[PDB]
DNA sequence: TAATGCTTGTGCCTTTATTAAAGAGGAAAGTTGCGGTGGATTAAAGCACCATCGTGCGGAGAATACGATAAGGCTCTTGCTTCATTTGAAGTTATTGACAGTTGAATCGAGCCGCTCAATTGGTCAATTATGGAGTCAATAAAGG
DNA sequence: CCTTTATTGACTCCATAATTGACCAATTGAGCGGCTCGATTCAACTGTCAATAACTTCAAATGAAGCAAGAGCCTTATCGTATTCTCCGCACGATGGTGCTTTAATCCACCGCAACTTTCCTCTTTAATAAAGGCACAAGCATTA
């Protein structure tokens, strides 16, 4: 059974930032575990926020909020701001 | 507004410490009881406020409030 | 005349307090703290009342707590009188 | 077929996020925008970590990132540290610090 | 037309936890006995608390529980303290303690 | 709009433990956050439960396995016998 | 299986103390030490053990125990 | 003869082990004891090894924790030599 | 300061193993179209939160006399550290076997979905009884003699 | 111990408001049927965990001896406490105004469902070089003089 992880797109990520430094298989699980425990804070934390304001839908909107609840102080501005910029840059294509 | 920190008097301090179980208060203590109170309310009023923000309401409520305090571990029953 | 020794008064504070369920904090200058303090996150905000009294609950018993822990790390030291590091241990402790 | 990763300039991927939000159960329905949201969060996230994590492991004359260099980084930086205070890093040791008392 | 609560033995509503569940969206599907396990469950928390809560309102000849009555059972007892250790209970105050050190 | 509390069932059962013996409404509203809040803790051990063993449906085994989980002790003992009475009360009806 | 508490030998718990930044160590340490252990234990392994009895396996796995530790608040990472 | 004095190899010792990685308890000793405490819930139980594993670096960090909290209490009341009374406190207003 | 043991930091050969690179496939993402359900907009009631004014009185602020508590200094004696020797038990390697976890199929049980409806529960209003406000007395405890 | 004084709890009378009881509707739980999926059982394969044996050598145990750190005792001086006077702003009651929250209708817009394609990401296999093991070695440090 082929699994899932986020060790390719970390990787890609490590290039973009540090272009001549790699990682270990130990480091690798450790970042893919720091991934999926932050997605699944951001998504409960948006689920509770759809629950709360009796909205079936989750949007950008809910997410951005998570993200201000959870991040702290400049991470969370910084986090916004990227995904602010993410979500212009789908739409306008 | 401004200065209203100061309106936590020492004597009220002082109730809360006699409510903790303290028999002696040093001087210096009412002004880190202060701050480390503020410390406290800037970190629930902001979860308070985001929650006021995401509703598209201008009204803090007493839900914000408690789902605020829960954020952080700090249930809080009698206002559910 | 007649004069209680130091901390015979306290004692007595301390068993009154410890029995009531009352609020130690006075309401208005807590409330206009709160305002204050919300200012800096979002001009013209509006405070339910039910929100600031849950607030000034939550806000006294943290304060409560806070100080039972600091009276704890003042016995530690072989002392009756809380001081500063003691707060300062407490919630360095408690992960603060 | 544009990949949506490739719409939204992002390096993870858009869509298996999607697939893991609906999976989830969040929320009977999905924004279209929230798993490029979500992946644009995760992907700063995940450089900020990994440039910490090479500047620690560039001090110490390493070209490699080991778990030791991921808690260095976690350590060592305010924030990260707040969002990461009640998490173990397997293998990674702790911050060197002595109090200022036990020295001679 | 017997009810699910009557046909369980319970005083607690097995229909309106069944809603509860199936609102909260926990899982796709909801077995038949898990409301009424619920239900037992929730039944039998309350029940301990208020046992305990009109003790301690009859040791203050009191014939009405307050919050203070409710506050006192909880930390009192060890299993209840342990579940609610975390919890304020307004208008409670604190349990009633002074340090043996303080006493002259 | 109607407001959904425990306030009835939760009077109920104390008429069944202390018959003489009445509740205040503050102690009433507080003991209404307390079983909604166990309900809560409960419900959601359960759905992490079932999302752990990739189980669609929510059994009374999830249940039993969540009491235990999240009640300490001779309370998680007392509450399973609780809850397997009940769920054996309703099958065999 | 006896007294194997006993396998958590004072050099070890020595060496914790030192990564921990301790300088002196007095001699009823290392018994304190192993109860206080204990216990920690004792509130993961069964909740471990938990999991493992809901899977219907007779056999912990490291998922189950990463579960528990997340469970008390205690995440741990490299082992997901 | 050369001696050093007390408190200089327990310098180094700190600053040597801070800085490794390794584990720090016995492997065996300490599976041994895991089996021991999980024999009291589930008789007949199998150990995948990485589980043992997990659970060892979760009580050294655990302990590495504690230790520093203990640390901290010592200080606080004048000391350098850690106390069963400071694990006791610390491990009070932790929540413990 | 200074000579000297001494442990830790630094430089180089080795190898290895732990990570970089590549392939087949198959599982999953992108696309297209439909249609219905949910979000955004607008208007209105009413209500709820802010601001005003008055007062009067209980709590806060400041000063005073002071005792007792925290802090520093001294001494000692014992408890913990450092070091050396002996051993005994953990660690590593290779092997066995049997248990148990996983995957694949059939299938019978069980829970989702629609619709009716009637039985239970919540909003609203009157009310009495447990509880607070206030006054008075009796028991308890603290402080000086 | 005694004696005086301040504090607090019990006891009772009166107000009071707060919980209990009762009624109308509203809304949702129970019933019944059909149907598709899932979870239960069975079986085989297969992964791996418990147990064995052996050998080694490194870390644990124990003791000697030493030293310095914790703890008890004493002294002091200063600083938090109890008390009183005075002052001041908190709180309760009544009232206006307005803005903003909730509800309902409407429209549009966007996301789930379903099937087809096509492409990219993941086990399996092979390589290669960064770093641990080991040896040699320099130097900053601690220790006694």
């Amino acid at each position: 059974k082929n699994v899932e992880t986020y060790k390719i797109y970390i990787f890609k990520v490590l290039k973009q930032v540090h272009p001549d430094i790699g990682i270990s298989s130990k480091a690798m699980g450790i970042m893919n575990s720091f991934i999926n425990d932050i997605f699944e804070k951001l998504a409960q934390e948006s689920s509770k926020l759809a629950r709360y304001n009796k909205k079936p839908t989750i949007t950008s909107r809910e997410i951005q909020t998570a993200v201000r609840l959870v991040l702290p102080g400049e991470l969370a501005k910084h986090a916004v701001s990227e995904g602010t910029k993410a979500v212009t840059k789908f739409t306008s294509s | 507004l401004r200065d209203n920190i100061q309106g936590i008097t020492k004597p009220a301090i002082r109730r809360l410490a006699r409510r903790g179980g303290v028999k002696r208060i040093s001087g210096l203590i009412y002004e880190e009881t202060r701050g480390v109170l503020k410390i406290f309310l800037e970190n629930v009023i902001r979860d308070a406020v985001t929650y006021t923000e995401h509703a598209r309401r201008k009204t803090v409520t007493a839900m914000d409030v408690v789902y605020a305090l829960k954020r952080q571990g700090r249930t809080l029953y009698g206002f559910g | 005349p007649h004069r209680y020794r130091p901390g015979t008064v306290a004692l007595r504070e301390i068993r009154k307090y410890q029995k009531s369920t009352e609020l130690l904090i006075r309401k208005l200058p807590f409330q206009r703290l709160v305002r204050e303090i919300a200012q800096d996150f979002k001009t013209d905000l509006r405070f339910q009342s039910h929100a600031v009294l849950a607030l000034q609950e939550a806000a006294e018993a943290y304060l409560v707590g806070l100080f039972e822990d600091t009276n704890l790390c003042a016995i530690h030291a072989k002392r009756v009188t809380i001081m500063p590091k003691d707060i300062q241990l407490a919630r360095r402790i408690r992960g603060e | 077929s544009v990949s949506k990763s490739m719409k939204a300039g992002l390096q993870f991927p858009v869509g298996r996020i999607t697939r893991f939000l609906k999976k989830g159960r969040y929320a009977q329905r999905l924004g279209g925008g929230a798993p490029v949201y979500m992946a644009a969060v995760l992907e700063y996230l995940a450089a900020e970590v990994l440039e910490l994590a090479g500047n620690a492991a560039r001090d110490n004359k390493k070209s490699r990132i080991i778990p030791r260099h991921l808690l260095l980084a976690i350590r060592n930086d305010e924030e990260l540290g707040k969002l990461l205070s009640g998490v173990t890093i397997a293998h990674g040791g702790v911050l060197p610090n002595i109090n200022s008392v036990l020295l001679p």
